[PDB]
């Protein structure tokens, strides 16, 4: 099965191996045991080129894993701003909610990726979105004392 | 001769001991090298004599660190003390009672006992020991209580008198000082026959207004403390009729062995800058002995009852002036004694004026008086300590520092219970 | 209690550690060659605390420089005092850790940690009265965090009675946007809770905020942050390098500042806040220095003290100033902000005054506080950790080095209990 090979080729960042497996019929939307797609692992490990070649060959930009994490969730969490913009331009749900109530704005705010926060707000991120604990991205900024993030959310 | 051995534990005990022995030599006319030109009687209770006419104090200086005692080894009285009587460790108890009692203190206690035994072997008839130590220090509380326990075994018949430094926040160096104070009081209670507390706050305040010292330091406090301690031990080093030995201290001031904390009051305390002050009369200094602001421990004897009261005068004091001044106190002021005690004032007069130390903040006085009284109002000082103990112990704060140095946590409650019984002991006497 | 063995692990540990030696050597009058060049006796009174006297008035810093990548080997020598470090104390590895906490704690760092313990033993056995160890390191990396905590555990197992002090640098996305740093910090904090006696929380989040907002530095560099660190490390260690009575050693400071074993993470503060290359007439008054020490914009950790309660506080004042004025301003802030101090620990604020101010300053004020508000710092790292751990992001980097996944949950559980402990004592009343 070439799905497990494409999964690890997308994680390791082997662009040439991703293009070869795709031509050999590898499941682009294959999932590991956690439900992670090659687009998930590509967006997690900062492989922008593999992210683009995946979306160009039928990758579900809004695929969710077992915990409901989208590639935008992980890209905003790890802080790959370039992958975040590419995912958003390909139809990524900016307000996707995972199993913990977190939106891509929540993870970008918690991790201090202020530039990703500004891009998510520009693309329609719901500031009123609450996690499972009743906290919004603005609530996290106040609770953590992150004044720089609070001013960004106030625009 | 009925000799007395002084023991100075910790920094407070050593520094105050250094000020006391400086004052003793000045009172007895002893040069810093130990030579006294005016004969070489009664001063022998505190000083031994060598073949070369050198008078060595019967003093032991013990500290778990050498910094403070090295000042005595390289001070003005470097040649005065026996060099082997200056015992130092390398690591202090860190403000931990358990360190000075259970761990670090055990590494030097047997050496301290052997050096004390060497001094006791030079005594014809040892009275006992005067122990100088702090309440809040790890050594002054931990090692002292351990030393008091050991002295009770090797010298069961000898008397043990304490000069204790009550903690005060203005000069305090540790937050666990209420712990160390309560822990050392419970373990020393049965091993001490008489303990003169020195409230650092009372001495601090007297230095502030009575001496016009803005920020008093240990030097200012120790010079005043040594003035009071010398007034208490003057009867042991001079001829007299009141408190001639350590046994009389318990007989006159200690009706029950548990309530052995007499309140000391000294008067007058005049700044040296007012050298031309008018000489205060016997009645004025005697009335100042009942003013709460002249006392060594912050309390209100008007709120308590007297079980004993000794008046030790120094200087131009005619005994008929004491009786007249005492007859006015008994009549004018409502000074209530306990019903089971003679409503009387024991009076001892040393007709030599008090000696002022050069460099001190005290002025020369023609007459002074130190009042030793056992009043139930000193339980207020215990209450202030026990409250600070209860506030911290309720949350078990800083307790881990003590259990980590070979001390079970039950000793905290066992010491706190004994203090609750001590406060109760003051209640059954005066209601 | 005199000599301290300094250790610096990782890039940040050696960077802020070299700045520590550069700052205190200037205060002690020690030039990079190791000779004395000052004109004050207080600079040697306790010079053996951090320096070893070598040959011909040469003071070699008792420091050990550790790292996994050899790039920092030439980085310290490129500095001013790079030649003052002993070449024997340079224990560096072949390959770095790459921000992998497991690489420093289990694989690469564990392979080289035995070589560091050899130099630690060589410096410790050359100590007359070693009081403990101090370690500068960051928590976000792999060497200073993963191996630093391993060095702490192995040194504690070898010297259990010694004080384990650390200058730990908390990570922040404002300074380094590396997402695995919450992993390394949480695993390190789990180790610091069990194996250190005193930890100075130097939060990079607060360092960036002071430079960006207060100092008005648009682009603050590591030198701008380390300027605040070196000023803090010099202030918090003032009582250890100069003659004093309060907190003069690592254990007495720990006994006074650590009421509970796990709550040993201090919030340091410095006043006045100054940037390098731009110092101006400070002329800060004692009340201005007092109000700034307890201000949140002056805290080295991004925590609002007004949101928590002070368990213990040690204030250090440097420079020539009125001792009485410091006592009044200290008692005034405690009166004005009475609700911000725990009531069940009386006299929990301790004040020390040193006559030697730091470089380029006439008046200085250093704050050392054990505040329950430090949970805000731990909660921020916990939320960043939980955000990463719930998605299992980059978890293979750690488990690939033989590290168990349950160690992540155990570290997160322990830090969550630490936050719960601070909140528990934040809500406790005297009743
Ligand atoms: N009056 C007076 N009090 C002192 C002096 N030195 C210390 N104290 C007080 O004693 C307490 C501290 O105990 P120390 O005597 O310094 O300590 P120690 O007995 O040497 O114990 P460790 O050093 O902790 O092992 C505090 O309450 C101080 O205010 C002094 O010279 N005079
Ligand atoms: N304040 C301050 N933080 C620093 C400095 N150098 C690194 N850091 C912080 O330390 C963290 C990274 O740890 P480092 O010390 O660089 O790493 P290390 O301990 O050398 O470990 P490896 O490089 O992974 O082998 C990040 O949070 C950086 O912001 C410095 O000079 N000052
Ligand atoms: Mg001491």
């Amino acid at each position: 099965d070439l799905g497990k090979k494409l999964l690890e080729a997308a994680r390791a960042g082997q662009d040439d191996e991703v293009r070869i497996l795709m031509a050999n019929g590898a499941d682009v939307n294959a999932t590991d045991a956690s439900g992670l797609t090659p687009l998930h692992l590509a967006a997690t490990y900062g492989h922008l080129e593999i992210v683009e070649v995946l979306l160009k060959h039928g990758a579900d930009v809004n695929a969710i894993d077992i915990m409901g994490s989208t590639p935008l969730h992980l890209a905003a969490l790890i802080g790959h701003l370039e992958i975040v913009e590419v995912l958003l331009k390909h139809g990524a749900d900016v307000n996707a909610v995972d199993t913990w109530g977190d939106t891509p704005l929540h993870l970008a705010a918690i991790m201090g990726h202020l530039e990703i926060v500004e891009v998510l707000l520009k693309h329609g991120a719901d500031v009123n979105a609450q996690d499972k604990f009743g906290k919004t991205a603005f609530d996290i900024s106040i609770d953590n004392g992150n004044e720089d993030l609070a001013e960004i959310l106030q625009k | 001769m009925r000799e007395c051995i002084s023991i100075h534990v910790g920094q407070a005990g050593v520094q105050i001991g250094n000020a006391c022995w400086e004052l003793y030599c000045l009172e007895h006319g002893i040069q810093p090298d130990g030579q006294m030109p005016s004969d070489k009687d009664s001063f022998n209770t505190f000083f031994s004599e060598t073949g070369a006419g050198k008078h060595v104090p019967r003093a032991v200086f013990v500290d778990l660190e050498p910094t403070v005692i090295d000042e005595v080894r390289t001070g003005t009285y470097r040649q005065l003390f026996h060099p082997e009587q200056l015992i130092t460790g390398k690591e202090d108890a860190a403000n931990n009672y358990a360190r000075g009692h259970y761990t670090i203190g055990k590494e030097i206690i047997d050496l301290v006992l052997d050096r004390i035994r060497k001094l006791a072997d030079q005594c014809t008839g040892l009275q006992g020991f005067l122990v100088f130590h702090s309440f809040g220090g790890g050594t002054g509380s931990g090692f002292t209580s351990l030393l008091m326990e050991r002295l009770s075994v090797d010298y069961g018949k000898k008397s043990k008198l304490e000069f204790s430094i009550y903690p005060a926040p203005q000069v305090s160096t540790a937050v666990v000082e209420p712990y160390n104070s309560i822990l050392t009081t419970h373990t020393t209670l049965e091993h001490s026959d008489c303990a003169f507390m020195v409230d650092n706050e009372a001495i601090y305040d007297i230095c502030r207004r009575n001496l016009d010292i803005e920020r008093p330091t240990y030097t200012n406090l120790n010079r005043l403390i040594s003035q009071i301690v010398s007034s208490i031990t003057a009867s042991l080093r001079f001829d007299g009729a009141l408190n001639v030995d350590l046994t009389e201290f318990q007989t006159n001031l200690v009706p029950y062995p548990r309530i052995h904390f007499p309140l000391a009051t000294y008067a007058p305390v005049i700044s040296a800058e007012k050298a031309y002050h008018e000489q205060l009369s016997v009645a004025e200094i005697t009335n100042a002995c009942f003013e709460p602001a002249n006392q060594m421990v912050k309390c209100d004897p008007r709120h308590g009852k007297y079980m004993a009261c000794c008046l030790l005068y120094r200087g131009d004091v005619v005994p008929k002036d004491v009786n007249a001044a005492i007859a006015t106190i008994k009549t004018k002021r409502s000074i209530q004694f306990v019903d089971w005690c003679p409503t009387g004032f024991k009076v001892g007069i040393n007709y030599q004026p008090p000696t002022v130390v050069p460099g001190g903040d005290l002025a020369k006085v023609q007459r002074a008086v130190c009042m030793l009284s056992n009043t139930t109002a000193i339980a207020e000082a215990w209450a202030r300590l026990d409250h600070k103990f209860d506030l911290m112990y309720a949350k078990r704060a800083f307790v881990h520092w003590y259990v980590g140095e070979g001390m079970e946590e039950g000793e905290f409650s066992e010491a706190r219970e004994d203090m609750a019984a001590l406060e109760k002991d003051y209640e059954e006497v005066g209601v | 209690m005199r000599e301290i063995v300094h250790i610096q692990a990782g890039q940040c540990g050696n960077q802020i550690g070299a700045k520590f030696w550069e700052v205190i050597s200037d205060e002690h009058g020690i030039d990079p060659t190791g000779s004395y060049h000052g004109d004050s006796d207080l600079q040697l009174e306790r010079i053996n605390v951090y320096y070893n006297e070598a040959t011909g008035n040469k003071y070699v810093p008792r420091a050990i420089l550790v790292d996994l990548e050899p790039g920092t080997m030439d980085s310290v020598r490129s500095g001013p005092f790079g030649q003052i470090f002993r070449p024997d104390n340079f224990v560096f590895g072949q390959s770095g850790a790459g921000n992998n906490w497991a690489k420093g704690h289990y694989t690469e760092g564990a392979e080289l940690v035995d070589s560091v313990l050899d130099v630690v033993r060589k410096e410790s056995e050359s100590c007359d009265c070693l009081q403990g160890f101090q370690l500068t390191h960051s928590l976000g990396g792999g060497t200073g965090s993963g191996m630093g905590t391993l060095l702490i555990s192995k040194i504690r197992e070898e010297y259990p009675d010694r004080i384990m002090n650390t200058f730990s640098v908390m990570p922040s996305p404002k300074v380094s946007d590396t997402v695995v740093e919450p992993y390394n910090a949480t695993l390190s904090v789990h180790q610091l809770v069990e194996n250190t006696d005193e930890t100075y929380c130097i939060d990079n989040e607060a360092l960036y905020d002071i430079c960006f907002r207060t100092l008005k530095l648009t682009t603050p560099t590591y030198g701008d942050l380390n300027h605040l660190v070196s000023a803090t490390m010099s202030g918090v260690t003032t009582c250890l390098r100069f003659p004093g009575q309060l907190n003069a050693d690592l254990r007495k400071l720990a006994v006074n500042m650590v009421p509970f074993p796990r709550l040993h993470f201090f919030m340091p503060g410095f006043a006045p806040l100054t940037s390098r290359g731009s110092q101006q007439y400070r002329a800060l008054t004692v009340p201005e220095l007092t109000q700034q020490m307890f201000d949140s914009k002056n805290m080295m950790a991004a925590c609002d003290p007004r949101h928590g309660r002070y368990l213990t506080v040690a204030a250090i004042f440097r420079g020539r100033m009125s001792m009485k004025e410091v006592d009044e301003q200290m008692l005034n802030v405690q009166n004005k902000n009475s609700s911000y101090f725990v009531e069940w620990i009386p006299n929990n604020v301790k004040t020390a005054v040193c006559d030697i101010p730091p470089r380029g300053l006439k008046m200085s004020a250093t704050f050392i506080g054990n505040s329950t508000a430090i949970q805000e710092l731990f909660k921020r790292i916990s939320e960043q950790f939980t955000a990463m751990f719930r998605r299992k992001a980059f978890l293979h980097w750690y488990t690939g080095e033989g590290m168990d996944e349950m160690e992540f949950t155990e570290a997160e559980s322990n830090m969550n209990d630490l936050v719960s402990e601070y909140q528990q004592y934040q809500d406790a009343t005297a009743d």
